């Protein structure tokens, strides 16, 4: 029945980890995301400033 | 008959790793870990503050407890003494110490 | 505020510099009785649809101008003359092609500034690196691009015309062999969704085939829009297996691990260690669960026994190209890097080669 | 198995496999805004549920309880502790209300708007998983609508101050209120003619006439400023919740808006929600609003379904497991 | 046993009279969806947080009541009706404000007795003095308070809205300029710790700048929570230099040495000698190594050539204010000084002005 | 040149080479004389000859016997020439000045070492985990200490000492097993019980609840087969035994438990470093090997500390020997090579030099 | 030497790992100044020559004149307390010890090989110094290909792959006949 479409759908549901890797459930705060993006940005500006010809 | 008894008392694999019986990491892993710890230790011991530098931060006091007690006693004495001889707002006014009348008026 | 435009063979990703994710993502199609992207797909029944970008290279300039127009006006709702624009390009993009991109950006859309960055390079930047080897696998094309100090190494670049679209097609074929019929475009979209939701890369392919034949542990169920229910078994991992064994679709080409290794080997030996320790995966076709572990295993199998191997595959990687651009265009030191309208007026299409490298 | 939906206003309780709850009764206030705050009173409520309403022995049935979105870890831990220690159940489970509502419609992916007596939530859910970062909470619900209706009825010239009178006003709200598709046009229509007017017969046999109030009352859900709140309306919170989710699942969320709870029972609410969400979303986005007739109890229904599935049987927390892990176990076993 | 409560702009210090150190020290914040201090900060994401004391003066009384309740019940685990209570107040605290403090203490918490003391005065008392000039620099505000025989001299008090928080922000700015990124609140906390552990006050700023430009001898390393390591150079001494050169953060104000001098000059000439020979430093922002010596140098540079200058800066100074209270409330002769609850009914809020000075 | 590391326990000496991951030789600290053998050999001949304990509660009290132990360590166990190796020794917290001076004198004059160093056990324990700041709970055979350390400096004013350790736990286990009706009065019986303690004991997370579990079912019961082939069943004794560490009143002691002493030690330190102490509790010593002790300590410390304080208990599986490991690391650092007290320096300053040079 | 001068700067590089890091700094950032005094003056005048290196721990250090002072030792060995002539002077001396007739052929063919010749600018500096030492009319050519770090090996790879080389190998049989002695006749 409809409870069979539901039973077949419930049986299929992935782990929380699986959603996490699929970027459906984030692994960090928007703040932490900001930290990371900032660090990346500064490292990048440094290496680019040093970048050889 | 003894076997089954010994089989009922079997630890979990985790519980064995807890006793440092089963390694939780490869030899190479333990080595890299040791090297890391070592470099950390080196760096920290390099910038290790001095005894005086750690005294001034109030981390560890030099004076014995009795010495401290003597300090906290002498201070209380001098304080009660100095506070029981505390001039009136008028004495300070008259001596140009207080410049405004509104200051400590309600005393 | 600067704009970032990643021109995919399948999907255009567009947005504003400084943002963590693209504001608009839409299929790169042009429909004529003009409709672009989602609207074209909606009107797909009434009119035939054409792909302006095939295998990562722009081939139809009128349609591309249509796509960019839709991007600026319909999707982002901005005036192009008010924003510096960073565009992406494929590895080994021909000189004339990028020249035409620059010319169109300045003359047609009157942007105050623009820049053209290599997709794989942006992918590398998004992870905060300037040296490493990128596997960029999208909808239309797959690349291995080794990069040192921001410079792509052209002689060691590998191009493979096997990507996500091809995997979708293969999945349609094998599902059909199982007995479910998927010939129409709408059915194709359904199969693509099945691929994205249910497919994964087996760590050991033979063992996984044996497991799939031995039991129902791998079987999954998909409910069609008609409410019909279908069961998918080994197709889950046989589909993306094509990346490692292109012979599944009749290609003589080596798999992505072999092309990664070969690309690494074509580079100077001294930087090779740096390349092995920095494998960045980007693009939608790298989103399959288990692909990083399989790549680790294969690269480990090909490389020297003592070589350090590291695969970088963040969950956000499907859009990482764009993210890189988003970071790059928001850096203060990048502001000088832009090609200004005055400079373009002075040097013409030629300036992009000098300014961008 | 038993199924218990612990509402701020109404407790819905019954047996698994049944189409409707056997017992529905006011929660008298131990639960405010969907979260349990008075534990002694809550224990009283659960006792009343087991013994008086359902006439069962708690030790003989696995028990599924519902909880609010963003329910604190300690709170569900206390629920579990009381269920196992006080009532000695052989098994129990704690499910998110919005998730059960979603399951009740045969879905495991979509976005639920759950509006009850005390609190309203937007909960986007993917593969049975609620996405905590994207959940929206709005402290505007049925009770507030009842109060607002009392105020506007006062503007009509009818006096409704007593609690019993409040209950009467609530019934008036349930029977005569509706959500206007276009609020301004409906106001103009209400001012132009008696076409919108309705009559309610009081118990004393007095008859009253209600005009634009019929749609001004639930309009508060879309315009909370009607009661002095600075918060956005339910359509905007639906949109915002959707926007906080990953772009790839966003399409899946738009095509699956499930509405549940008593405060979603207003006629016309689905059409209005459709219009507003269409107005906020991208022009080509497919929008579908799901609002079944059973929605007033759909949460409970979901539980009733879930607890009757064979595959759910492994999911129960057994009394032995609770004995082994304590309150901690609920977090691992239920998700 | 009496209680002692120092209501700081950043940190509340609370404890029992006679104790060497405060039993509880926690940030003075109030959280609403009630939460106080650290617990409010952990849950800071879920609920908005409000600062009841800004620049040393109480502005939000409900929030202050929340802080005091948390202090009595949660932190000290005592019944307020069972203990006389000494509160601290800022220099130049408005009359109505201290009246409200008194009113709330007696009516809301039903204390048997209480007293309100000026922070700088308590700082002076803690060193066993009743005459001298105090520099009390905390989280939100810095004061110079000249005191003669226990009397603060209101006409000569200096207020400077430059303190620890401003220094933390500045350190974030200059470390960011160095290329380590510190924009977030968690990063801000990290920077505060960096400031407390690695910063110091240069005796000669220009010479120290020259040494810093000449070599890496001054550079130090800080280990982030993720175990990543960062380097701090001249920022170590440029940060607290702001106290002497407020122009570093765009302030036109004179430095703390100049305000000390001006405060001393605003006093009657006869007591001036007594002020110069007794500079007591209190508050967290005086904890920088080298600050006493620098202050000695600058004050010597400003004062008459034959004037005796003595800077008193004990290791415990960060809490000396509280300590002073702890001493004061434990003196036998102080027992008469308390405002009794009966006394409060008789005179009302008015009584605090007469009884406490 | 390879340095040596010697951890002088009240019960067990751990000895080995710097740079090694684990001690080469671990043996009981006993000296046997006819009514000379050291350690295991002494234990085997224990019947024939009387035994003396050179180290009691972590502090050296019998120097001749200690010299015998050190000789046995160098020659019999490690097979080295002491004059050919720098030597790092460990000492107990609050070790008297004269005691460490005597250690130095004996090392240089008797064993003719080219260099040596004396380190606090708890400090080395902290170092083995790559830390220089934190609070160590070091519980061995004869004595237990809480030692707070900031930047490598032990804070003497805040050190807590508890004369309740592994041996006392063995005795208590003997007593409670005896109350059950199994007789363990004899020394051999003491050894079997000690093995029982090591194999079957653990620390309950909630002591009362675990007692209730033990009373409710046979689920906690385990079986141990004695050498005589007799089989015994053990229930709550499994967790009642190490509970003594948290409740010393179990053996008639008035002292606070280890969690309370940890808290007190933390409180005796300056408030500013206190946060750093709470986040770095390192457990070391054999008596910390009980499963569940870290979790219990976490719960109790969280219960005593302010509600929002971050608490982290560090208890690696190797912790039983972590002291030694620390020394092994410390003595293997390149930057440590200057830190050694050289024999020339000792010739110049005498026993006095150790105080200045080691801290 | 680079470790020594960086240490003099206030960066501590005592450990072996630190030595490896310094080696990496040398390989990545060092170069040979064409005019050493002028480069010292430029380094003293501005931050233009300064470069930045990020340590593995993420620590960041700044390196200035050490970039060219380090390999300058090759031209001025006295920098490390050696009395020896520099590589240019030893090149010149080597050329002079050869017959005069071949000197022209030697001057026109200076081949540089090995890792320590990888410093940018070393070929140009060598050109300048040798030009300064040689007769005014002598043709000087310095050959320093990018592959030079491995050119030794490369040469071998080529030599052993030549067809005409096939007779040149010392066979196991020949070794059996003559012993270790055979290498002298066969290899030259
Ligand atoms: N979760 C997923 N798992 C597997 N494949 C996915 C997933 N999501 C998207 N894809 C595939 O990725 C492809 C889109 O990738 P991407 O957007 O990187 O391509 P593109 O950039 O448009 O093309 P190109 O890189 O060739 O220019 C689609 O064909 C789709 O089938
Ligand atoms: N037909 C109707 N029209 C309008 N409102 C209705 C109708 N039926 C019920 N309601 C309102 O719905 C509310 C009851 O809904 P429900 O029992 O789902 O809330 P709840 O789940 O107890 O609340 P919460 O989820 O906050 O705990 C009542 O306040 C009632 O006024
Ligand atoms: N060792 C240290 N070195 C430098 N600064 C420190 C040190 N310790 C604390 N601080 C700073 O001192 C400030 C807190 O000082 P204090 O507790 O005296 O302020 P307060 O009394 O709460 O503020 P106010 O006096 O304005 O009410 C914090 O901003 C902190 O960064
Ligand atoms: N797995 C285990 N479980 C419980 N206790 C154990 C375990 N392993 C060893 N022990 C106990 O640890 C003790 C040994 O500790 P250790 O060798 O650290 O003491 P020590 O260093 O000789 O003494 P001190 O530190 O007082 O000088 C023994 O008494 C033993 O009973
Ligand atoms: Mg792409
Ligand atoms: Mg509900
Ligand atoms: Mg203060
Ligand atoms: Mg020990």
């Amino acid at each position: 029945c409809r409870k069979d479409s539901l039973a077949i759908k419930l049986s299929n549901r992935p782990s929380k980890r699986e959603l996490e890797e699929k970027n459906i459930l984030p692994r960090q705060t928007d703040e932490e995301r900001l930290e990371l993006r900032q660090q990346i940005g500064t490292k990048l500006t440094r290496r680019l400033s040093q970048r050889p010809t | 008959d003894s076997l089954a008894i010994k089989l009922s008392n079997r630890p979990s694999k985790r519980e064995l790793e807890e006793k440092n019986i089963l390694p939780r990491q490869t030899d190479e892993e333990r080595l890299e870990l040791r090297q890391q710890i070592g470099t950390k230790l080196t760096r920290r011991l390099s910038q290790r503050p001095t005894a005086e530098e750690l005294e001034q931060r109030n981390i560890l006091k030099p004076r014995n407890e009795q010495e401290e007690q003597e300090e906290k006693r002498e201070i209380k004495r001098r304080l009660t003494r100095k506070l029981s001889q505390r001039p009136t707002v008028e004495e300070l006014r008259e001596r140009k110490i207080l410049i405004r009348f509104s200051d400590y008026v309600e005393v | 505020t600067a704009l970032v435009c990643d021109n995919g063979s399948g999907l255009v990703k567009a947005g504003f510099a400084g943002d963590d994710a693209p504001r608009a993502v839409f299929p790169s199609i042009v429909g004529r009785p003009s409709y672009v992207g989602d609207e074209a797909q909606s009107k797909r029944g009434i009119l035939t649809l054409k792909y302006p970008i095939e295998h990562g290279i722009i081939t139809n300039w009128d349609d591309m101008e249509k796509i960019w127009h839709h991007t600026f006006y319909n999707e982002l709702r901005v005036a192009p003359e008010e924003h510096p624009t960073l565009l992406t390009e494929a590895p080994l993009n021909p000189k004339a092609n990028r020249e035409k991109m620059t010319q169109i950006m300045f003359e047609t859309f009157n942007v105050p500034a623009m820049y053209v960055a290599i997709q794989a390079v942006l992918s590398l930047y998004a992870s905060g690196r300037t040296t490493g080897i990128v596997l960029d696998s999208g909808d239309g094309v797959t690349h291995n691009v080794p990069i040192y100090e921001g410079y792509a190494l052209p002689h060691a670049i590998m191009r493979l015309d096997l990507a996500g679209r091809d995997l979708t097609d293969y999945l349609m074929k094998i599902l059909t062999e199982r007995g479910y019929s998927f010939v129409t475009t709408a059915e194709r979209e359904i199969v693509r969704d099945i691929k994205e939701k249910l497919c994964y890369v087996a760590l050991d392919f033979e063992n996984e085939m044996a497991t799939a034949a031995s039991s129902s542990s791998l079987e999954k169920s998909y409910e069609l829009p008609d409410g019909q229910v279908i069961t998918i078994g080994n197709e889950r991992f046989r589909c993306p297996e094509t990346l490692f064994q292109p012979s599944f679709i009749g290609m003589e080409s080596a798999g992505i691990h072999e092309t990664t290794y070969n690309s690494i080997m074509k580079c100077d030996i001294d930087i090779r260690k740096d390349l092995y320790a920095n494998n960045v995966m980007s693009g939608g076709t790298t989103m399959y669960p288990g692909i990083a572990d399989r790549m680790q295993k294969e690269i480990t199998a090909l490389a020297p026994s003592t070589m350090k191997i590291k695969i970088i595959a963040p969950p956000e990687r499907k859009y990482s190209v764009w993210i890189g651009g988003s970071i790059l265009a928001s850096l203060s030191t990048f502001q000088q890097m832009w090609i200004t309208k005055q400079e373009y007026d002075e040097a013409g299409p030629s300036i992009v080669h000098r300014k961008c490298f």
